[PDB]
């Protein structure tokens, strides 16, 4: 049982967190495409988050910094065939990494194939583990609250720290 | 064992400027000139290992290998001439009550192993063997 | 491959036969010196070439030659 | 008791000159006696190789300490030579006056053969060699302003080089530390980082603020030497600085306080050249060393020594491991902590490093005053250090293969860093082999191509700024971002570190001190040229230090040695596969490295920087801007470099620098005197030696100690000595002349 | 946790099992390349590589080569590549005659004389075809602009 | 009876594969750390040791090593691909360097070096002066 088994995601601030019980029932199945999910949610979150800091920073030294500073009006600017190459790469990835989960052995998340050299019976790497699952956590909720700042509020910079 | 395997080699020693043969041969009795890498489900050094699903990194799949078991033989066999002249030796020296080579051999060897026994002098053999 | 030849000035030193990286000489029962054996090569298959054997003689010229010749893989060190 | 304390042996060696009589005395075999020459060269060779002199470390270690004050000892004289020479035989005073125009001269030569020639007509009724090392602006910043006070540093060279001298007997002879005072590492940093490098600078700083700054300014200003107080008054008269620098009336009062602003008026972070001098200001250099001062200070108190608190750098390098590299830096403590080889190794890197960073900073941000604009003086220095550097770095490497050939233990070294490496070192020396490979092709092929290009009458195809352009964009925002730092990223300061990269044009005397230095196609070529060259001398390097044990040719090199000629004619040959070798086949490529590196400095300098500015804003160069489309093809080179720029040279006979010509032919000779023990072998040499001595024996007369040919070892040393001093005498000359007639 | 490991649990082999040489990433790609994937016959397996190799081929020539400014610089670049080609081919066929002699028997795989030149043949053909196929689209580039 | 060693890029390659092998075998007290020809260091096992190598050469460095270690029971083989092995050294159980009564002279010739042939006498021969 899935519930039974994972080790990693489950921390000290909250331990277990399903407030909603939405793993009840599910099966092992259902569970490891949420745990893949989430992720790939975090991470791609994770990448999103510095890339809008950086535009934001301004350092953008791309098309002669031609590019507006926005993120968001940034990515208006850029030419289509800019986009089509970068979703033909995700997908490109994405097919590669349909054939690492048919291998025997997958573990949900797994495209480097570590469980060849290690496993949850370590410590040190349950926990690094961890720190990647709490950190895609956080940004995935930033990115969010990131958007609606630029979209709503109106600024695309730091509105908590920047007062030194 | 064949002893000759190494000897029986393709190797042609050529008249002035070469050592020739030797004790153990000059050159592998196989040609090193094989292929290289073949696709998953192939197989291309004739008798090769599987790469499985890397067939990438084949030739570092090992299939040449020592038993220890079938080590032993090789000792005896290569040094059995050896042996023999050592036991030879040894009864000509007037052994004491001798019985037959071999028998003494077993004899001999039953005791101070084989490989110290190849390392002894009869004379140190014919106090082993004073009873 | 390559030849190593011994002479009747050797002196039964064992020097050459304990320098031999590859195992190519040995020391054989002889009369003609006092210490009672001379050199041997048994196994030239393995000769490297190295020389070191001649380095270690002390003759007044080497009693033990190496004379270089038809290469294979052993006599080039090639591990590969 | 205590972990940290001081043991030292008393009486430990007689002083005597017994030994002195007996040469070889150091080593075992040499000890015996003469029978043949190697004997002799044998000698020189093993002097100082204490190790195998010796199979204790506390005495290996004790030499070592003495040495190092002889070397020091050495150092004191020559810096006391230097400032006699500029108090006895020099023009600073006049020099003093009028910084413009009169030349620098510290030697003079004797009216003996013609050679008074030598003797320039440099300025202020003065006639000597134009020197070219500095010393006269180094002195002007310190504000010596009289050539009383150079003669009493003199006197002060020599008195300390005597306390040296003696110290190194007397902790030789009478005093030996014992090897368990030498093993305190923590200590030692502890001492050194914050009273050799903290205290130092503390004290700079105050020389600094006390007597060159007041001095500078009346100087700059245009107060006479003559009339400018003498030191010691403003130490004494606060009320003579407070006239210059308005603060300290207020005195130390606002630095126990917290208002250290008040001190604005002397420590600033203005940033920039002075426009008077063209160099950096005085005010900014004693902020830096106050600053640093305190940096290290500080960070001298980072070590446990005798009170507890501290850290202990075994502890720190064992805990620092990881996933991909198992033990970690275990290992390493002890290593350090017991072979003086592995010390050497890192030291001698940094050292040379560090004087290569020099010779890039220092010229950028010229430090002394009336230095820029002496463009002998510039390129001088430029060269110097980063020569230096090059040795020194190879020498690194040198020592650190010693170290794995003598003192590398397996058994202390399992799974760490150290063995990982050794037992990947097929694909470390694999790929960097590829990596200068690509580098090489790709860099030269744009010349060559080039080349081609323009003999073939199709410009159109070549890469240039005027084709297909290869523009360094990278750093050409690099440049941008550090102009742009004053005001914006670096708030406070005021102006840009160097005008190098971007700014105004600052001039003094009508001649250009800085200017901003563009890059451009040309620039991309040469230090991607750079790059190839600096890699390959690593491969060599490396692949010696990595294989210095074994190998799969010679499994058992170490017991070889790390300097044996060969092992054999077998295996195919095994010529010069000693790490000792490496180095050799090292320093030639660091040669090829450097020389490219000076070559492009003093092209580009004399083309897309010095030069003369009129009233007006018109800049005419030295050579006019021929940088950019010349030095994209090596006919350019060849031409508008060696060529034309050598003119100096080879026309300098019946001059004052007809000594440059002679040495340039004679270097010429010397590095083709080279070539000969390079490719030839000691075989042919002693068989011709046999024949030559058959004629003395025919007279019946030879020598006991029987003539035979040099090592197949020492023959390449011999070759690889002559080479390196015949490539860099001729430079030195090309430029020394070059430079002369340029400022 | 060590992330390098002996090759195939041999410590004398000659090799490591790093994460670059022996990753679910590297596996996966590796396994379903032409050249090792499971299935393909001598021809396609040359066709495919002979596919992927062209149509990169024609780029250099075509844009930097004597004639790139041209009016007819993408056809002396389509000239060009077909030359290559050739070369390339030639190699092709003369390896195979070294490395695997005159007659076969095995069949089926690469390693053989009879599927070298299948092998063979069928890198020509792709490689000239996918350089054609370039140079029907580098007649006219889309702009993707609505 | 591996000994414990965690790998290296510096191991056989092909040949051992097709062309020909070797191997060491020896026994120790105590578990020590030795150095390997190949690079890097390895621990030795209590009891039996065996291990691989590509040359006849590297094996006998080793060997020498372990003479240090006063381990003098060493024996080196060669395994060709098929499976067959020889026994090489010590061959006739009595390290070379001591004289061994039935082992028979090679390669001897009866005079000094300076009696050999002259090269032009044995011209259009075959033969070259030294095995003359
Ligand atoms: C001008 C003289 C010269 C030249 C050209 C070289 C060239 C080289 N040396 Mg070398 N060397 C020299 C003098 C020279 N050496 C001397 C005097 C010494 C004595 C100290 C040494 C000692 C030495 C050592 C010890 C080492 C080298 C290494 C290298 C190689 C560096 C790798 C590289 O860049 O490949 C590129 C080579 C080129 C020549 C670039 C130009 C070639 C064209 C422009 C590129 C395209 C051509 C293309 C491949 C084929 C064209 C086809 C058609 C022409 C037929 C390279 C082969 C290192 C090495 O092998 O490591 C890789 C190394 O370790 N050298
Ligand atoms: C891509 C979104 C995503 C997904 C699929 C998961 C999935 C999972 N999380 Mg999780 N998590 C997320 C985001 C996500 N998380 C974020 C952003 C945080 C930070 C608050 C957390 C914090 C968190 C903790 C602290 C723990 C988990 C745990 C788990 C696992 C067991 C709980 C469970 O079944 O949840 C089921 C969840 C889903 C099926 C998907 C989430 C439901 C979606 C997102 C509905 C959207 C609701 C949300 C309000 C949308 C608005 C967001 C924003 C606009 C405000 C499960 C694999 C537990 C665990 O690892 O145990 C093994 C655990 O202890 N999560
Ligand atoms: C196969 C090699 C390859 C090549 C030749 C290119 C070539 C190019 N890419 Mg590209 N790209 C690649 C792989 C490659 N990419 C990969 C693997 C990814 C990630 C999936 C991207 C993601 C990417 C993005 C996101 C963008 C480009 C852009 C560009 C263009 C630069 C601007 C321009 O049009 O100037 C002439 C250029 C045509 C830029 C572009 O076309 O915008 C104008 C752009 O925005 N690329
Ligand atoms: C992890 C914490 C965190 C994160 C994610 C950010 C993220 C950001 N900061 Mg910020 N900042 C932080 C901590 C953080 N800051 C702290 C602790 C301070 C106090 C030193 C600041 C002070 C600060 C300033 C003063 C500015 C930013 C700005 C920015 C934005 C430009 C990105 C950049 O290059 O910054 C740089 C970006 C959204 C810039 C911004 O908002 O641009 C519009 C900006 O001007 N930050
Ligand atoms: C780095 C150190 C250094 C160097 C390179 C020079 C170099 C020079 N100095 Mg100088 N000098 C120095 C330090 C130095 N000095 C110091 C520290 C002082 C203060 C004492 C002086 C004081 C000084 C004066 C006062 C004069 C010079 C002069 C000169 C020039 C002529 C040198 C000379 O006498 O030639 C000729 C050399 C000799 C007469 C010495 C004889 C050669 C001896 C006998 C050989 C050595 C014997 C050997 C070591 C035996 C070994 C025994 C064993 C116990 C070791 C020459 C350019 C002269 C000059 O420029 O005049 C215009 C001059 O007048 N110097
Ligand atoms: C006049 C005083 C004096 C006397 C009589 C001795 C006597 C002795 N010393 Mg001693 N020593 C002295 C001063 C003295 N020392 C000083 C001042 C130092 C500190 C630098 C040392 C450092 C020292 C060390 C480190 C060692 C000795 C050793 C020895 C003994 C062997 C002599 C030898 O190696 O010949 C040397 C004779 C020479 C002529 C060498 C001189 C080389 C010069 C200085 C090079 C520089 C010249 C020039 C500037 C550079 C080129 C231009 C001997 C008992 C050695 C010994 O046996 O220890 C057990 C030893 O290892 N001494
Ligand atoms: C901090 C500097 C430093 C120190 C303390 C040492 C110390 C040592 N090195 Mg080392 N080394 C260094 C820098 C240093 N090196 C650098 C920078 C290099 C690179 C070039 C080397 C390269 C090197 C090699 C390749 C070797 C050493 C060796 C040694 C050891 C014995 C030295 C010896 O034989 O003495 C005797 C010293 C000499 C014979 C030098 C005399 C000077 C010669 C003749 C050149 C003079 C040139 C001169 C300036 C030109 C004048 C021109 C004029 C005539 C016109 C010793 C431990 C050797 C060893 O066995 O180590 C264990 C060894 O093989 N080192
Ligand atoms: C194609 C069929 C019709 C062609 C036609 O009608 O010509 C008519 C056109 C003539 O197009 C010409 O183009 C020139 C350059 O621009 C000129 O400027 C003119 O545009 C024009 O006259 O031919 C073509 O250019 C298109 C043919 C492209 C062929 C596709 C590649 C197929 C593979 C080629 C390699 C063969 C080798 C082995 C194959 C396996
Ligand atoms: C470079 C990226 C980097 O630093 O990775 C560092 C990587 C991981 O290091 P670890 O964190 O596992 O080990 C930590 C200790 O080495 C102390 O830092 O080490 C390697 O394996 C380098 C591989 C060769 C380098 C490839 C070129
Ligand atoms: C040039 C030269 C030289 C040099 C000289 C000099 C260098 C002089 C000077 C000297 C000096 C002039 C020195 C000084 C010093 C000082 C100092 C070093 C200071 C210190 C300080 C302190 C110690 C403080 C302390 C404290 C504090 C911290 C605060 C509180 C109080 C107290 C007190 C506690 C010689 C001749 C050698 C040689 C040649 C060259
Ligand atoms: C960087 C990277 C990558 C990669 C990339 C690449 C490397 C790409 C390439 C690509 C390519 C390189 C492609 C190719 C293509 C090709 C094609 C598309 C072809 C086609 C052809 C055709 C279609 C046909 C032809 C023909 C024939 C066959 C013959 C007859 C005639 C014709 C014409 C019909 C990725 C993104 C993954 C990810 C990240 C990393």
């Amino acid at each position: 049982a899935w519930r039974d088994e994972v080790v990693v995601g489950i921390t000290a601030p909250v331990g277990f967190f399903d407030p909603l019980g939405l793993s009840k029932g599910k099966d092992d199945a259902t569970m490891a495409y949420y745990r893949e999910a989430e992720l790939k949610n975090g991470r791609v979150a994770m990448a999103a988050c510095l890339g809008w800091y950086l535009n934001a920073g301004g350092v953008h030294p791309a098309f002669n910094s031609e590019l507006s500073n926005d993120p968001l009006k940034a990515m208006v600017e850029l030419p289509a065939v800019g986009w089509l190459q970068f979703v033909l790469g995700c997908g490109a990835i994405e097919w590669l990494g349909q054939q690492i989960k048919e291998r025997p052995g997958y573990v949900p998340g797994d495209l480097l194939g570590a469980s060849y050299w290690v496993d949850n019976s370590d410590e040190g790497w349950v926990m690094y583990q961890n720190k990647e699952l709490n950190n895609g956590r956080l940004a995935m909720l930033a990115i969010v609250g990131m958007v609606y700042q630029d979209v709503f509020v109106g600024d695309y910079g730091d509105m908590m720290y920047k007062q030194l | 064992v064949d002893l000759d395997y190494g000897m029986k080699n393709s190797y042609v020693p050529a008249t002035g400027g070469d050592g020739g043969q030797g004790q153990f041969g000059a050159q592998s009795p196989n040609d090193w000139r094989v292929a290289g890498t073949s696709p998953v489900g192939e197989t291309s050094y004739a008798g090769a290992a599987d790469g499985g699903e890397e067939p990438w990194f084949a030739e570092a799949i090992s299939t040449v290998s020592l038993d220890l078991q079938k080590a032993d033989e090789t000792l005896k066999a290569f040094t059995k001439d050896a042996a023999a002249f050592k036991i030879e030796e040894f009864a000509a020296e007037k052994p004491y009550g001798f019985t037959s080579s071999d028998a003494a051999m077993e004899e001999l060897v039953g005791k101070l192993g084989y490989s110290k026994f190849l390392e002894m002098s009869t004379k140190q053999l014919m106090k082993t063997w004073g009873t | 491959s390559h030849t190593v030849k011994i002479y009747d000035t050797c002196i039964g030193c064992t020097q050459c036969v304990r320098a031999c990286p590859t195992d190519v000489l040995e020391m054989v029962p002889w009369d003609g010196c006092k210490s009672g054996q001379i050199a041997s090569s048994p196994r030239v298959e393995d000769c490297v070439g190295c020389k070191r054997c001649e380095t270690a003689c002390p003759t007044d010229f080497l009693s033990v030659r190496v004379y270089l010749g038809a290469e294979t893989t052993r006599s080039l060190g090639l591990a590969y | 008791s205590k972990n940290v304390q001081v043991f030292v042996e008393k009486d430990a060696v007689e002083t005597s000159f017994a030994k002195w009589a007996q040469p070889g005395h150091f080593s075992r075999t040499l000890a015996k006696g003469p029978k043949t020459t190697t004997w002799i060269w044998n000698l020189h060779a093993d002097a100082h190789d204490f190790d195998s002199q010796t199979s204790s470390l506390e005495e290996v270690s004790r030499k070592i300490f003495s040495a190092h004050f002889g070397q020091l000892a050495i150092i004191f004289l020559w810096i006391s030579g230097m400032h006699f020479h500029g108090a006895y035989f020099s023009n600073y005073s006049a020099w003093l006056t009028d910084p413009i125009s009169i030349k620098q001269s510290s030697q003079v030569v004797w009216p003996i053969v013609g050679q008074e020639i030598l003797n320039a007509d440099v300025g202020g009724n003065f006639q000597g060699i134009q020197t070219t090392s500095g010393w006269f602006q180094m002195w002007r910043a310190e504000g010596i302003t009289s050539e009383v006070e150079l003669y009493w540093t003199a006197i002060g060279g020599l008195a300390m080089s005597a306390i040296m001298l003696f110290a190194g007997w007397f902790h030789y002879h009478k005093a030996a530390p014992k090897l368990e005072w030498f093993q305190n590492a923590e200590s030692m940093m502890n001492h050194h980082l914050a009273g050799l490098l903290g205290l130092g600078c503390l004290s700079w700083s105050g020389h600094q603020i006390h007597i060159a700054l007041p001095i500078n300014k009346l100087l700059d200003a245009g107060v006479s030497p003559q009339e400018i107080p003498l030191p010691h008054e403003f130490l004494i008269n606060r009320d003579l600085m407070a006239q210059l620098y308005p603060s300290f009336s207020k005195g130390l009062a606002p630095f126990f306080g917290g208002n250290w602003g008040e001190y604005s008026d002397f420590l600033t972070f203005k940033g920039g050249l002075n426009p008077v001098t063209g160099g950096l200001w005085l005010s900014d250099i004693a902020h830096h060393h106050l600053a640093l001062s305190v940096l290290f200070i500080i960070a001298g108190h980072m070590y446990r020594t005798n009170w507890g608190i501290g850290h202990n750098m075994k502890e720190i390098l064992e805990a620092h491991k990881g996933p991909f590299t198992g033990e970690g830096h275990k290992g390493l403590y002890e290593i350090l902590t017991t072979s003086w080889h592995a010390q050497l190794a890192i030291n001698l890197a940094m050292m040379g490093s560090l004087s290569i960073i020099v010779a890039h900073h220092m010229y950028a941000m010229p430090p002394y005053p009336y230095l820029a604009t002496d463009y002998a003086t510039q390129l001088s220095l430029f060269t110097h250090h980063m020569w230096i550097g090059g040795f020194c770095v190879v020498g690194g490497a040198a020592h650190g293969a010693i170290f794995m050939v003598r003192d590398y233990t397996p058994a202390n070294n399992y799974n760490n860093l150290l063995d990982r490496v050794l037992r990947h070192r097929d694909a470390i020396i694999s790929h960097l082999n590829w990596v200068c490979i690509f580098l090489g092709c790709h860099a030269f092929g744009f010349y060559i191509h080039n080349d081609t290009m323009r003999a073939l009458g199709r410009p159109q195809d070549m890469f240039s700024d005027k084709a297909i352009q290869l523009q360094p964009i990278f750093a050409q925002w690099i440049q941008n971002i550090h102009l742009l730092a004053p005001g914006t990223t670096a708030p406070n300061a005021l102006a840009t570190t160097s005008y190098a990269f971007g700014g105004d044009v600052i001039e003094v005397g009508g001649k250009i001190a800085m200017m901003p230095i563009k890059l451009g196609t040309a620039d991309f070529m040469v230090h991607h040229i750079h790059a190839f060259t600096i890699h390959v001398t690593v491969l060599i390097l490396l692949k010696g230090v990595l294989y210095a044990r074994s190998s799969k040719l010679i499994p058992d090199k170490a017991n070889l040695g790390f300097r044996f000629p060969c092992d054999g004619p077998g295996r195919g040959g095994t010529c010069q596969s000693s790490s000792w070798d490496h180095v050799f086949l090292g320093l030639f490529w660091m040669y090829n490295s450097i020389s490219v590196v000076i070559f492009h400095f003093s092209w580009k300098m004399q083309s897309d920087v010095w030069g003369t500015i009129t009233p007006d804003g018109a800049i005419s160069h030295i050579t006019g801007g021929n940088f950019a489309q010349s030095s994209i093809t090596i006919n350019g080179w060849l031409r508008d470099f060696l060529w034309s720029q050598a003119s100096q040279v080879i026309q300098s006979y019946g001059s004052a620098s007809s000594a440059y010509g002679l040495i340039f032919l004679g270097a010429h000779f010397i590095w083709a005197f080279s070539l000969m023990f390079l490719f030839s072998g000691r075989g042919y040499w002693q068989e011709l030696i046999e024949s030559i001595v058959w004629a003395h024996n025919k007279l019946n007369f030879a020598p006991t100690i029987q003539p035979r040919a040099l090592s197949i070892t020492q023959g390449r040393a011999v070759g690889l000595a002559h080479y390196l001093l015949g490539g860099i005498g001729t430079t030195w000359a090309f430029f020394l002349a070059r430079a002369i007639s340029i400022t | 946790a060590n992330f390098i490991k002996p090759y195939n649990d041999d410590p004398f082999v000659g090799h490591l099992a790093t994460p670059i040489t022996s990753s679910s990433l590297t596996r996966a790609l590796l396994k379903n390349l032409p050249a090792y994937r499971f299935g393909l016959t001598p021809l396609l397996r040359g066709l495919e590589i002979g596919l992927a190799h062209g149509y990169f081929l024609i780029g250099p020539f075509a844009q930097l080569g004597p004639l790139r400014n041209s009016d007819i610089g993408l056809l002396a670049g389509f000239l060009s590549t077909i030359g290559l080609i050739l070369i390339l081919t030639l190699g092709l066929t003369i390896y195979g005659a070294a490395a695997f002699g005159q007659e076969k028997s095995n069949g089926s795989e690469l390693q053989t004389k009879k599927s070298w030149d299948q092998f063979k043949g069928g890198f020509f053909v792709g490689a000239c075809g996918s350089a054609g196929f370039a140079f029907i689209c580098l007649s006219s580039i889309p702009t993707f602009a609505l | 009876p591996f000994p414990t060693f965690g790998g290296s890029t510096g191991g056989w390659l092909r040949a051992a594969e097709v062309e020909e092998k070797y191997a060491i075998t020896w026994t120790s007290t105590k578990e020590q750390i030795f150095e390997m020809p190949t690079g890097g260091a390895a621990i030795m096992r209590n009891g039996e040791n065996l291990l691989y190598l590509a040359r006849k050469e590297q094996c006998l460095a080793l060997s020498t090593q372990l003479r240090t270690f006063k381990i003098n029971d060493y024996k080196i083989y060669r395994i060709f691909p098929s499976g067959e092995v020889q026994y090489l050294h010590p061959k006739d159980g009595v390290f070379p360097e001591k004289v061994n009564p039935g082992r028979t002279s090679v390669n001897s010739r009866g005079f000094s070096i300076g009696k050999n042939p002259n090269p032009a006498s044995i011209k259009f021969s075959g033969i070259t002066t030294y095995e003359s």
